[PDB]
DNA sequence: CCCACATGCCCTGTGTCTGCAAGTACAGAACTAGCCAGACAGACTGACCTATTTTTGTGAGGGGAATCGGGAAGTATCCATTGCTAAGACTCAGCAATGCTGCAACTCTCAGCAACCAGCTGAAGATCAGCAGCCGAGAGGCCCTGC
DNA sequence: GCAGGGCCTCTCGGCTGCTGATCTTCAGCTGGTTGCTGAGAGTTGCAGCATTGCTGAGTCTTAGCAATGGATACTTCCCGATTCCCCTCACAAAAATAGGTCAGTCTGTCTGGCTAGTTCTGTACTTGCAGACACAGGGCATGTGGG
């Protein structure tokens, strides 16, 4: 059983994901909303991809799986399939 | 994972105001409304109201508006109830259960329940007490005064503990209820039976409608085993 | 001894992480926090080495778009120091 | 008489023979047409010859001899036409284009 | 072990035609595949709907030109309605 | 033998037959199982009894006897389910959600 | 004419069962033939899809229930499984 | 002295009266007019279903009525009660249209 | 028949109207011709491919069913017209 | 329908500079880039480069680095060139003209010039001039220098008139273009056709290539009729 | 803080009117009952590829102390929006004529399917040199401080 | 505005690895050809519906005015963010090893599509009638400008 990893999404992290988005200054509340939106967007992709592993009588959650996930959110992904 | 906690005993001065928190964890708080529930040995189980999260919108049993007001935090994932000009006919234990918005779901889960002391559709259930063994097969009837489609519930109160929900939609079987309990009926009959019985079956059975405004619970039925 | 003015290193960060590729969040932490998240839908669950990098992939474009909004936000209320408040405007206006 | 490919009837470089089968077997309709492989295969080679045209100067213009998903990141990015085609689409490892707000910049 | 049937091989041709002398990795080959297979699947399904839509049966290339004008922008849909109609003139000629 | 829908065997008022000519017809697969169209009808029958119910009620609590677009819309917006099942629709002579900013309000 | 071929009786009977005494209007009648198509084809695409992604060649009630669970939002897939799955059992019992 | 309401009072009695109705707020005949003077440029000698020429106006109005809310959503994060064409193509930006 | 600059239609109070029914409260002066401009965009890119639809059917009557495809291929689904 | 304005004639003195708009109406602004052009007599068109809109992106030829310096105006929907050092080596016509990103296109339309007056690939034109009737055949050649994969268009200016254009992509008509007019050809050798003549007809016909990136136009062909 | 008079929008009423609900022929699609043959399911089996482990060396992250510089709260002006009037004007709703277009409902050929065959295309799988990543030492760019 | 001292990249160069462009072989999918039939074209002729014109009653726009409020500038302060250094701790890479899963091949069945027949349900048309729109009026919250 795993308990509490989102604190492994480390503030240097968030923060040059911040960077590559282009952002200058950063607030010091950001990171736990950041945390909170990453999480939604996990539970909700990985609601469909186990969905569509479960479907397929399998017990291994694979790439095609994710990218099928992906695609019916609206959030297509080229390179896994 | 669904859990509601509450606070604990909180004795009042009369004349005063009182509020009671309901955090909600364990689900999307805002998809699914908390309704209040009042019980007294006097009366029994009695409905507040709701409050629905995702919009703020309320509802309050006709003999409750002015007494209740509810109000939603949706930072901490909190529910208020505030009690005003608290009269000594408000002694009970206030119960905060999750019900979805959907019209065939009910009282899923309940809070812990808050002990509050200050220093329409008649649903009638036929049996007031029952006896029986340790394996016998029991029936309980809960007849509307109302033509009410389906829209009835099954609950299991312990004593000195919060009711737990066995059947939603007058057949169907609650999340985690084994298959010896059985509802049936639809209209203004409906049926509770448990087929085989054991020693923690001993607590007292409610019903619940759930098909017009003011909700209106059975008057109950203690069960008593062996 | 010598002190770079706030702004400039972040100007710095800001063109060397637009100009590389690499995932920004540590692999282990994500797969650990992928398979956190999966045991609340199927216990013993199972992952391929290559699902927890689409869903790192995936998970790290979404928020460098996501930052662009809420830096677009805080500039739009006069400011340079991205928000809370510029977050959830970017996602009530995304629509989620 | 001899074998002869539709790609070769059409002068094309992309198979008419699979897009035809794919068309079949994919539950489109009841029926396919003879051109319509032909039509689609064209399309699709045009489509992946534009792309790797700006990919391939993208990739000379960073003085390298392969093309890589950042150099396509890039050609698709840099264009009206392919990015309103490809909006909604993510490309693993293709990285961001470099842009900075100009109020962030020092005077 | 069972012909995963990617499309390289074509698209390296179109690679060996367009730049002679540049190659390709293989996360660009399978970013291509899928943006190979991505477009296919749009242009079919918009051909399926418009057949179903004009209560139609076969798939043709008046299908395929429309649902190719519907779905790609400004001089795309052009040099891609030009290109596939030279194809299928050539293929008729045989 | 006397003929039996199957709209009556399963005990549904959508049309089983119906639903399984367009699954059918709709080129989605080669082949239709038996109970495809038994589940595809009692889940649409489902969902269009329950949007009706919580229109019904809007429409009695606008003092109305008939159902309209605007009751449609207030039970569908006023759900959170069923506005994000119907996020990107647009329902005609609908109108919008009462809804007004709190910083637009009189402060006094 | 050519039998239009609308939902507007099934979705009035449905009407009559939960609000006896409600009626409904033309434009609310079409909004919900409208509602019904579009909840339809949404479901039996996804059922496709899932089918094409399997290798299957038959669409059954299993990839109609996972589609349901796919689409529906929350407590909807809950309670349109169980109808689905009622009204399944009630008519394999004939 | 003539009755006077401080400015703001119309502005909210007018939100609450169009948040309440269904009508639609654009003129029909304008509406049309605009529409077939768009489609000229598309194909000459067009005609118009009056259900294809409604269905455009819903659509529209309430494209419009979303985008407003958006720009109201921009300004009111701008410290403002003013909606300004910054606020719309902000709105539009985020949305994806620009 | 030839039409003429139409756009202009679109009146100062229909356009306050519509931001009314959004919940705004005070409008500015400029934002009438963006208002403008963003309808013009929304109803050429609605009427193109509703356009491209009557046309492929092979028809000179534009028809409220192609409009609501044209409307569903952009992700705008109307109900109430088909 | 897509019209690209410009300014009238500029006398101008030695060493100041000039700045002239091309203010485009009738199409999508940002989606096609703005190329411009040089014309003088001494040697013919010229290209100086283009800007994109989209991301106003820009790129100069080798040798009017400098010289010129392109800006965009979007919401104007207007593009300046300015021209800095004016030496007497200067005075010509500026044409800005519209080319869509795609690499098969071309310049399809064009201003009607700005007269300002001062007080690689070689494609190799065969025929500089020639002479024929009102129901001939003639044949222009535009033998390139290096292999350009049909990369290659044909305009045709009347005189004081701005360019239009005939063949894009060595074999493709363009839009209006009657069928008389066909080129032919790929590679290094190229050729356009005229089927039968017209009074219309005598104008000067140009080949330029945009296969690398320095844009090389043609000697040109002064046509004669009768 | 509490009064207005004046206006708005809400409730209540009967007279009228259009739109919804109900009854019929009637035809087309659904159900029945065979029959047939194939797609999928149940129980093998080899065997990848996922996971839980131990070890190592180093890169990243975290917790701190200080200082700059940005965001927040307050002021005072001004310009720009709302509110209102009465005057023009363009929209609407009703009528009625015409030419147009979108069908329906019959013929027929020509295109696509189907189903058999061989043979050439394209996949998996070995092997390998060249490009791209690395290390390291070297140039000019820009930042920070001082003048 | 101008000069000088770090430290931070783009740029070379020369190695070393591993990843691509290549050749080999086979197995399976495409094309060629035949012969069949059902879909979509082509051409008639009908009924509908989009157009365009004309009238003229009324509601909605526009313009001009005047005067409140809110937005935008400025300044001052102080709070919360950056930089940096140090140290420690988690990641990553590695080689391994087992047990769990997935997938592949066969085989036997049950379930789906295909057919030709018959009837009953659903549509279309046409009906009367009453939910709900009208206009017309009492009676209540809060409005803005007193006092």
């Amino acid at each position: 059983v795993l308990r509490d990893n989102i604190q492994g999404i480390t503030k240097p992290a968030i923060r040059r994901l911040a960077r590559r988005g282009g952002v200058k200054r950063i607030s010091g509340l950001i990171y736990e909303e950041t945390r909170g939106v990453l999480k939604v967007f996990l539970e909700n992709v990985i609601r469909d991809a186990v969905t569509y592993t479960e479907h397929a009588k399998r017990k291994t959650v694979t790439a095609m799986d994710v990218v099928y996930a992906l695609k019916r959110q609206g959030r297509t992904l080229y390179g896994f399939g | 994972e669904v859990q509601l906690q509450q606070s604990g005993p909180e004795l009042v001065e009369p004349g005063t105001s009182v509020k009671m928190p309901c955090k909600a964890s364990g689900y999307t708080f805002t998809s699914y409304t908390i309704q209040w529930v009042k019980q007294t040995p006097r009366q029994g189980l009695e409905w507040i109201g709701y409050i629905y999260p995702y919009n703020a919108g309320t509802k309050y049993n006709e003999k409750f508006k002015g007494k209740a007001t509810l109000t939603s935090d949706k930072s901490s994932s909190t529910v208020y109830m505030e009690l005003s000009s608290l009269t000594s006919e408000d002694s009970a234990v206030y119960y905060c259960a999750r019900k979805s918005s959907r019209l065939r779901s009910t009282l899923d889960y309940w809070g812990q329940g808050t002990s509050v002391t200050v220093s329409d559709i008649k649903m009638t259930q036929s049996p007031s007490s029952m006896h029986a063994s340790l394996g016998e097969r029991v029936t309980i009837t809960c007849k509307a005064s109302q033509d009410i489609r389906s829209y009835l519930s099954w609950y299991q109160q312990k004593p000195w503990k919060s009711p737990k929900t066995l059947i939603y939609y007058a057949t169907s079987l609650a999340d985690g209820v084994p298959s010896r309990f059985s509802g049936s009926g639809s209209g203004q009959d409906f049926s509770l039976t448990i087929n085989n019985l054991e020693s923690d079956d001993t607590a007292t059975y409610y019903c619940l409608q759930h098909g017009e405004s003011p909700y209106t619970f059975g008057s109950g039925t203690k069960l008593e085993i062996k | 001894p010598h002190r770079y003015r706030p702004g400039t290193v972040a100007l710095r960060e800001i063109r060397r992480y637009q100009k590389s590729t690499e995932l920004l969040i540590r692999k282990l932490p994500f797969q650990r926090l992928v398979r956190e998240i999966a045991q609340d839908f199927k216990t013993d669950l199972r992952f391929q080495s290559s699902a927890v990098m689409a869903l790192q992939e995936a998970c790290e474009a979404y928020l460098v778009g996501l930052f662009e909004d809420t830096n677009l936000c805080a500039i739009h209320a006069k400011r340079v120091t991205i928000m809370p408040k510029d977050i959830q405007l970017a996602r009530r206006i995304r629509g989620e | 008489a001899k074998a002869k490919s539709r790609s070769s009837r059409a002068g094309l470089q992309f198979p008419v023979g699979r897009v035809h089968r794919l068309l079949r077997k994919g539950n489109y309709a009841e029926r396919v047409g003879a051109g319509a492989p032909v039509y689609m295969a064209a399309v699709l080679e045009y489509l992946t010859a534009e792309i790797l045209e700006l990919a391939g100067n993208a990739a000379r213009d960073n003085k390298k001899t392969r093309i890589i998903p950042r150099h396509l990141q890039l050609a698709i990015r840099n264009d009206e036409e392919l990015n309103k085609l490809l909006g909604k689409v993510t490309i693993a490892q293709g990285g961001v284009l470099p842009n900075i707000q100009a109020v962030l910049l020092p005077k | 072990r069972s012909r995963k049937e990617s499309y390289s091989i074509y698209v390296y041709k179109v690679l060996k035609q367009v730049h002679p002398d540049t190659g390709i990795s293989s996360k660009a080959m399978g970013i291509m595949n899928s943006f190979v297979n991505d477009i296919f699947e749009r242009i079919a399904g918009e051909a399926s709907r418009l057949a179903h839509y004009n209560k139609r049966s076969t798939i043709t290339s008046r299908e395929i030109q429309t649902a190719v004008r519907l779905l790609l922008p400004g001089e795309l849909a052009k040099h891609a309605v030009s290109e596939g109609t030279k194809a299928v003139t050539k293929y008729t000629s045989s």
